[PDB]
RNA sequence: GCUCAACGGAUAAAAGGUACUCCGGGGAUAACAGGCUGAUACCGCCCAAGAGUUCAUAUCGACGGCGGUGUUUGGCACCUCGAUGUCGGCUCAUCACAUCCUGGGGCUGAAGUAGGUCCCAAGGGUAUGGCUGUUCGCCAUUUAAAGUGGUACGCGAGCUGG
RNA sequence: CCUCCUAAAGAGUAACGGAGGAGCACGAAGGUUGGCUAAUCCUGGUCGGACAUCAGGAGGUUAGUGCAAUGGCAUAAGCCA
RNA sequence: AGCCAGGAUGUUGGCUUAGAAGCAGCCAUCAUUUAAAGAAAGCGUAAUAGCUCACUGGUCGAGUCGGCCUGCGCGGAAGAU
């Protein structure tokens, strides 16, 4: 068969959930596209790996007139 | 006789009589058409 | 035309509708209007004959529950799946 | 001057007009081969003509095979009884 | 014998049959046939159905098949090994749930109409019932 | 500076044969038989398009459908590798019935004779040769008939060894 | 080695399971500032036609992404300078 | 449900067929005398003829018909010590 071959598993997906506290340069998403965008207090990595630009929680938010999910983060 | 699993009137004259425990046509008319279930 | 009677149902949900289902009545509902949505149980062998009958979705009908003459119209009926039987019938008041 | 006759459709043999035959293998070899009936001698019951195979150690292909065989056979026939009539026609007319 | 013209995949996992048909009222004609079983129609059987209902109604009538063997069914050659792959596609079937009108008819007297959906019945696996236009 | 691509890269540097073989192991894993399974096979049945002058169902039965058997080809690898000897023949058999003959019966597209088909029936019986290691098969000539299967495809601590 | 599915809505998850790709490319195809918005279709228009180039409307990203697939992308990550 | 009676007329509807007269089909499927009678449901014929049936009149004098829903059963159902 032509068939036999998948590559490694990447681990993607939310590693930091809602009001999670979180330390500054935390890794909140791992991500293919900005399937969530960054936020207030949270910065976009070039694989658009979303990260905690302030310490404090974790707040998914759907924001903006194009319904996108936002990820941003509250001081405590 | 025609042993089968289903057995039906095939015409008016067949009438269907069940015989000790097993379901039969008979006619008065053809013969051909006389069946048991078997 | 169509006198229909029914009760007020005590208790909502899946399970309870499955043991209606299974004790020949079934769940169904009036609403419209300013008032409030009235959720009630009706005998089903008596509504099928009636629903046999084309008249029965074109005209007024009228629900009787607690003494009280509803005048309602059929919107909607559920069908069991493979059955003839009725699952839930819509009803609005008219 | 002969006419264009419509090339008839070479017509599927029924299952009912065949016998088929299963049985183990010439010479054989191994044990394997002693036990399992791969050979197949497909027989037509109205014409008396047999097709034999046992090149496939499986015995469905052989059939497949055998078969094929079969069909090629009674084409054949086919062939060679339209060519004897045909002849008996010519010869008839060679008779004027 | 029905087959889709092109498909977006050439084979296809085996799945689950569990839940009841979509496709539950007479839409199109008058009469229907309601499957009460669960089962798998081939696309074969569908086709013999069919030409088992058409000769019954006699070109009078319009006849639909409400399903489609839309699912392609694999099957491992003979004598062969049960690793190296899936094995290839041989029939398409359509997935039957109960409820699922299989066939619909109209132009046709009642009586005939249920004559010929019996005579279809007997073609098809699974276990199936005769049903009417109902209003809503 | 490595298609060290067998990509955690054994060396800088490497095909094969063994039926002349050998050892260590494995029923962890094949060939036989058993087992599970039953796609295939075989045997039934349902529907009835039609063939059968007429007439679906005397006899056949397309397109399709539903079973049974374990019965062929298979699938699996559960049993055995501190051995379960393999086809056929012979000698002995024994059971099943899905019966080949003989017995009883229904229908017949059964005048009779002779058949066809189905039901019941396992009491008894059921070929010799030519060819081939054959089973099978073809042929010769019989016979009331020359059944189909199971039995480790019965039977090698009973024979044979083609 | 990468993408999807199998994979049971966190991650991961096998089979000689089902499908596809990579062993690069680019001194701009990188950076930034400024600007811009696609496919397709219809109508009219020299050569010019189903299909070049020019208009205008409909259309609304059905397009594009240097290449597989997936997720993204108008604030454009797309197209010019 | 039995039982007794009728079960006709134009007509053998034409065609195509070897012949077709309800019944090989192809097709129309009307009207008449009206209690009711199909341009015919089955048997039958070289084809007619003939024998039934549908519907209907008479007798008889109480329930009857066949679908649906479900419960439990029957056949379908053959193997080797
Ligand atoms: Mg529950
Ligand atoms: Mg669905
Ligand atoms: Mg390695
Ligand atoms: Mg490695
Ligand atoms: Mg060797
Ligand atoms: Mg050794
Ligand atoms: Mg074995
Ligand atoms: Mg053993
Ligand atoms: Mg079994
Ligand atoms: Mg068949
Ligand atoms: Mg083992
Ligand atoms: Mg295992
Ligand atoms: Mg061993
Ligand atoms: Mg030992
Ligand atoms: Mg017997
Ligand atoms: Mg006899
Ligand atoms: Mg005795
Ligand atoms: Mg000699
Ligand atoms: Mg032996
Ligand atoms: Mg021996
Ligand atoms: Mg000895
Ligand atoms: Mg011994
Ligand atoms: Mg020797
Ligand atoms: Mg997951
Ligand atoms: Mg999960
Ligand atoms: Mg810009
Ligand atoms: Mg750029
Ligand atoms: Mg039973
Ligand atoms: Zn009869």
């Amino acid at each position: 068969t032509r068939n036999g071959r998948d590559s490694e598993a990447k681990r993607l997906g939310v590693k930091r959930f809602g009001g999670e506290s979180v330390l500054a340069g935390s890794i909140i998403v791992r991500q293919r596209g900005t399937k969530f965008h960054a936020g207030a207090n949270v910065g976009c990595g070039r694989d658009h790996t979303l990260f905690a630009k302030a310490d404090g929680k974790v707040k998914f938010e759907v924001k903006g007139p194009k319904n996108r999910k936002f990820i941003s983060i509250e001081a405590e | 006789m025609k042993v089968r699993a289903s057995v039906k009137k095939l015409c008016r004259n067949c009438k269907i009589v069940k015989r000790d425990g097993v379901i039969r046509v008979i006619c008065s008319a053809e013969p051909k058409h006389k069946q048991r279930q078997g | 035309m169509f006198t229909i009677n029914a009760e007020v149902r005590k208790e909502q949900g899946k399970g309870a509708s499955r043991r209606l289902r299974a004790a020949n009545k079934f769940p169904a509902i009036i609403y419209g209007g300013k008032e409030a949505p009235l959720a009630i149980e009706l005998d089903h062998d008596k509504v099928m004959n009636m629903q046999a009958k084309a008249e029965f979705y074109s005209e007024v009908l009228t629900i009787v529950v607690d003494g009280k003459e509803i005048k309602v119209k059929a919107q909607d009926v559920q069908r069991h799946p493979y059955k003839p039987k009725l699952q839930h019938i819509d009803f609005v008041r008219a | 001057v002969y006419p264009e006759v419509d090339d008839d459709i070479d017509i599927e043999i029924n299952p009912a007009d065949l016998r088929i035959d299963v049985y183990r293998t010439s010479g054989a070899g191994g044990q394997h081969v002693n036990r399992t009936e791969s050979a197949v001698r497909i027989t037509h019951i109205p014409t008396g003509i047999v097709t034999q195979c046992q090149n496939d150690r499986s015995q469905h292909k052989n059939k497949d095979q055998a078969m094929k065989q079969m069909k090629a056979k009674l084409y054949e026939l086919e062939m060679q009884k339209k060519n004897a009539e045909k002849q008996a026609m010519e010869d008839n007319k060679s008779d004027i | 014998m029905l087959q889709p013209k092109r498909t977006k995949f050439r084979k296809m996992h085996k799945g689950r049959n569990r839940g009841l048909a979509q496709g539950t009222d007479v839409s199109f004609g008058s009469f229907g046939l309601k499957a009460v079983g669960r089962g798998r129609l081939t696309a074969r059987q569908i086709e013999a159905a069919r030409r088992a209902m058409t000769r019954a109604v006699k070109r009078q009538g319009k006849i639909w098949i409400r399903v489609f063997p839309d699912k392609p069914i694999t099957e491992k050659p003979l004598a062969v090994r049960m690793g190296k792959g899936k094995g290839n596609v041989e029939y398409w079937v359509a997935l039957i749930q109960p409820g699922k009108v299989l066939y619909e008819m109209d132009g046709v007297p009642e009586e005939l109409a249920r004559e010929a959906f019996k005579l279809a019945a007997a073609k098809l696996p699974i276990k199936t019932t005769f049903v009417t236009k109902t209003v809503m």
